[PDB]
């Protein structure tokens, strides 16, 4: 009840952006979760005086035998202004990532319990297309605070507090952060502990007149990172030393002292490229000072919460990715490695989504914010797929990689 | 009296910051006005426009157009100022179903909603904005002033506002009766059914009185307009559907806006004709356009029109959806980046056929096309069926495998079967993961005076193996692939090469089997021919040997 006012930014009209061609199935699921939601009030039907659109999709999530409504709001996001309302911001906790168990929760469901300020449901709207466009597509916009708008964790951030109160209270040491649909709770319990712990917060939400029963668990405590390193070999053919000097002469960007003289003068002469050439020790002495400095951090990285993220993934094949997050190029904030399987052995673009959603998750995690991506992919590939393997309540920023990159070597 | 329910009216505003229409009425004949007070008399008595005071700012013009022939006047009021200051609407008219995602009827029957389509109510607040004047004869009293208080013709917001009213007041009919369909097309509703054609008359019946409700009359005497349709550029036949007549003219001449027309007709047949090709007529469209200017068809662009012409000798049809049957994708490559397809239920009946062109890039491959072709074909049929049809592609499964699993990129195509129809898409060459073993090494470098465009490429190899050759009107750039070309040029079948040329690596690591580039062809000619290569990338000025050697050689 009383609506908190909301208007877009300067100058800025409401999203008009295409509905992307959806499934039967996907459809189908959307015109069954609208009927219940516009029953319940959620949503209403609109008028053709309404010409803004937003996209919607449906998603279904890890195991689970329902559907979930998914909202692309992205560039409502953009156009919404920014909410210094009654709080002037959310300080990101720096512990969080510091947890042994970090549960991630849906908690989008509470946010209908709030009304909408009735001047901005327009720019909420959205269409459930009918397929071969038979039938005129059906048009809703939401009455009440809908999942996946950044003003929602904003408006609703009082009353989230107020619930929240007697389990925080009780629980000193337990790292609550929310950002979007997401709930994200750390401890450094006993894992059937914690997971008693969560159920005890969700009884919470549940008995305030209620997807929250699931939970993803993460341990960012475990989270590892990949260190330039250099291979350790009893005889370097010429091809070996090559390849040792390319990647030294690249981390040599990253990092102050790196010195190649040595080691490439034992190239000296035109050689067959499976020769073995025996280390001078002056390139052995080289190549360990060389270890040394890699042992060591970047010099002058720093975050800046003022500057996007950038996350940039190379496949390395046999179902293994690299990427590194970063704002400005050579200091990278965080890289990483997956090997990681959930099915996919026989489909790149499955696995890429998944790591896109890995990636963005550690980020908010860490940061608080979605990475922007540089994705090693077609956009007419990854714009036909990545809906269908899409298990997230938030969607990242991206942009297609069509050069291949030379460094993907380095990262190997 | 019978009472009849209300057409809710949509709330409509002017674009923010923007007032309504002020424009002067043009002077008309005597005749003309005459004709016009007559006009808006009867319209007036209907209930459609109504004389407003004097105190009503906003005008837009008002015109007497002549039918041919004609001793009767048409009004035409022009809404053109007020459609600018107009706001934007929600428009469902876009999104045309494609006649192959349509299902099957025995029956399709057309109504009259004509009544209906001058009779929706305008919004009361909006209707001010609507005000145009007679003017009167002789110009001795003040003109004549109405306003609309229905949708004018002509009007930015009347067929958005038109077809969100119907729709709604046939939601709830469709809703309870599953087993026919309805579609609304200007002042036509069409009903389809399968029912036995009594109860499909029934449900007309029904359907008018539904209708009533609303107080909008069908009109007794039924439709002139049966099965076939001619919708959209289309032929609507109850178990089947086609292009309208495709003819393409016989011209001893050709121009740009000739030439333009004729493609045009042949990407609207493409969609049911199996094999039509655009590509070199199209091409004769590169650059230029002015429109009058007479092009020379070249021999390619004559061969590929005779091929057409062919292809359009009869009429073809596609078959209608049947939602019970899997839909079947399969594909054929044409050659110069042309591909072309057909997507099928049961075997030799077409659903619907198309064609795919290569993206303009400065080197390509056939499989990135494929990919690219099967990409598209997937999007259009979720939009037309809402599903993902199998495909049958002319690639084995081996290569397919070997492909995406080597490529750079993350890559992916849905389900899909080989079929075997040359010509096949295969990869042409695949480079080394590791240094072979007894194979020559030529260490390749290149350099080029960037004011007199004058350069070197060459090589240096392992056995004393040596080349460098003088160039003229060259660059950097082109004399490192001019590097490379010499070492497969002047290597065995098994060879070594090592580069410090990141742009020969970019394009290379691209896996193109066909550029714009001559000089890249050239050496994808030279790959092709060879068993074994391994690329190797060395970073320039490093001190590396036989890097250092030819890169001190070419730079003379
Ligand atoms: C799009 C559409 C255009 C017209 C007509 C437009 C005009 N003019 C008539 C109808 C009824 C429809 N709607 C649908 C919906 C589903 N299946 C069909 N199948 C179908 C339609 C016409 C014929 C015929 N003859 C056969 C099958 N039509
Ligand atoms: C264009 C698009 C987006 C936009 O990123 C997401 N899905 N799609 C899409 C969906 C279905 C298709 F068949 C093709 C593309
Ligand atoms: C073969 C070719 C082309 C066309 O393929 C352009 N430059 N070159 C070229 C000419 C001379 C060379 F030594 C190496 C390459
Ligand atoms: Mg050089």
């Amino acid at each position: 009840i009383e609506t908190v006012p909301v208007k877009l930014k300067p100058g800025m009209d409401g999203p008009k952006v295409k509905q992307w061609p959806l499934t039967e199935e996907k459809i189908k699921a959307l015109v069954e979760i609208c009927t219940e939601m516009e029953k319940e009030g959620k949503i209403s039907k609109i008028g053709p005086e309404n010409p803004y659109n937003t996209p919607v999709f449906a998603i279904k999530k890890k195991d689970s035998t329902k559907w979930r409504k998914l909202v692309d709001f992205r560039e409502l996001n953009k156009r919404t202004q920014d909410f210094w309302e009654v709080q002037l911001g959310i300080p990101h906790p720096a512990g969080l990532k510091k947890k042994k168990s970090v549960t991630v929760l849906d908690v989008g469901d509470a946010y209908f319990s709030v009304p909408l300020d009735e001047d901005f449901r327009k720019y909420t709207a959205f269409t459930i297309p009918s397929i071969n466009n038979e039938t005129p597509g059906i048009r809703y916009q939401y009455n009440v605070l809908p999942q996946g708008w950044k003003g929602s964790p904003a408006i609703f951030q009082s009353s989230m507090t107020k619930i929240l109160e007697p389990f925080k209270k009780q629980n000193p040491d337990i790292v609550i952060y929310q950002y979007m649909d997401d709930l994200y709770v750390g401890s450094d319990l006993e894992i059937g502990q914690h997971r008693t712990k969560i159920e005890e917060l969700r009884q919470h939400l549940l008995r305030w007149g209620l997807f929250l029963w699931m939970g993803y668990e993460l341990h960012p405590d475990k989270w590892t990172v990949q260190p330039i390193v250099l291979p350790e070999k009893d005889s370097w053919t010429v091809n070996d030393i090559q390849k040792l000097v390319g990647k030294l002469n690249w981390a040599s960007q990253i990092y102050p002292g790196i010195k190649v003289r040595q080691l490439s003068k034992l190239l000296r002469g035109t050689k067959a490229l499976t020769e073995v050439i025996p280390l001078t020790e002056e390139a052995e002495l080289e190549l360990a000072e060389n270890r040394e400095i890699l042992k060591e951090p970047v010099h002058g990285v720093y975050y800046d919460p003022s500057k996007d993220l950038i996350a940039e993934i190379q496949k390395q094949g046999q179902g293994q990715w690299t990427y590194q997050i970063y704002q400005e190029p050579f200091k990278n904030l965080k890289t990483g490695k997956y090997a990681r399987m959930r099915g996919a052995h026989t489909n790149d673009v499955k696995q890429l989504t998944e790591a896109v959603q890995k990636i963005t998750t550690e980020s908010i995690v860490i940061w608080g914010k979605t990475p922007k991506f540089k994705l090693p992919i077609q956009k007419e590939t990854w714009e036909t797929w990545w809906t269908e393997y899409w298990q997230a309540t938030w969607i990242p920023e991206w942009e297609f990689v069509n050069t291949p990159p030379l460094v993907k070597l380095w990262y190997q | 009296m019978v009472p009849i329910s209300p057409i809710e009216t949509v709330p409509v505003k002017l674009k923010p910051g923007m007032d309504g229409p002020k424009v002067k009425q043009w002077p008309l004949t005597e005749e003309k006005i005459k004709a016009l007070v007559e006009i808006c008399t009867e319209m007036e008595k209907e209930g459609k426009i109504s004389k407003i005071g004097p105190e009503n700012p906003y005008n837009t013009p008002v015109f007497a157009i002549k039918k041919k022939d004609s001793t009767k006047w048409r009004k035409l009021v022009d809404f053109r100022e007020l459609n600018k200051r107009t706001q934007d609407f929600w428009e469902v008219q876009l999104g045309i179903p494609h006649p192959a995602g349509l299902k099957k009827k025995k029956s399709v029957t057309v109504l009259d909603v004509g009544d209906a389509y001058f009779s929706v109510p305008l919004d009361e607040d909006f209707r001010k904005y609507t005000a145009f004047t007679i003017p009167s004869i002789n110009n001795e009293t003040p003109g004549i002033r109405y306003q609309y208080n229905v949708l004018p013709q002509g009007w930015k917001g009347s067929p958005a506002i038109f077809q969100s009213s119907m729709t709604k007041i046939l939601e709830p009919f469709a809703a309870q009766n599953p087993d026919i369909v309805i579609y609304q097309y200007m002042d036509d509703l069409y009903v389809g059914s399968d029912l036995e054609i009594g109860q499909h008359r029934t449900k007309i019946e029904e359907l008018r009185q539904h209708l009533l409700r609303w107080g909008l009359t069908t009109p007794d005497k039924k439709h002139q307009k049966e099965p076939p349709f001619l919708w959209m550029g289309y032929e609507l036949h109850p178990d089947k559907w086609t292009v309208q007549p495709i003819v393409l003219p016989e011209k001893d001449s050709w121009t740009v806006n000739d030439i333009q027309k004729l493609v045009g007709k042949l990407n609207w047949a493409s969609q049911i004709y199996p094999g039509i090709k655009v590509r070199q007529l199209s091409k004769l469209l590169r650059g230029t356009k002015a429109l009058t200017e007479v092009i020379p068809l070249t021999e390619e662009a004559e061969l590929e029109l005779a091929e057409n012409r062919e292809i359009l000798k009869e009429p073809v049809h596609g078959v209608y959806y049947d939602p019970s049957k899997d839909l079947i994708a399969e594909i054929q490559k044409q050659g110069q980046g042309q591909w072309t397809y057909q997507i099928y239920q049961e075997p030799f009946k077409n659903l619907k056929t198309g064609k795919y062109a290569r993206m303009r890039g400065a080197h390509t491959n056939d499989v990135k096309q494929l990919t690219e072709a099967v990409q598209k074909i997937t999007t259009e049929s979720i939009v037309i069926w809402g599903k993902t049809p199998k495909f049958k592609l002319p690639i084995q499964k081996e290569t397919w495998e070997t492909w995406w699993t080597e490529y750079w990129q993350a890559t992916w195509i849905p389900e899909w079967e080989f079929v075997n129809t040359p010509p096949l898409v295969k990869l042409w060459y695949q480079l080394e993961k590791e240094p072979i073993v007894g194979a020559e090494t030529f260490y390749v470098d290149g350099a080029a005076n960037r004011e007199t465009k004058l350069g070197k490429a060459g090589y240096v190899t392992n056995k004393g193996r040596q080349k460098v050759v003088p160039l003229t009107n060259t660059t950097n750039q082109k004399t490192e692939l001019q590097a490379i070309y010499l070492a497969l040029q002047d290597s065995g079948l098994e060879v070594n090469i090592v580069t410090d040329s990141q742009y020969a690596l970019g394009i290379i690591q691209a896996q193109p089997d066909k550029s714009e580039s001559e000089l890249v062809n050239q050496i994808i000619e030279q790959l092709i021919k060879k068993e074994k290569v391994y690329l190797a990338w060395v970073p320039a000025h490093k001190g590396i040997g036989g890097n250092e050697q030819v890169d001190k050689l070419v730079s003379a």
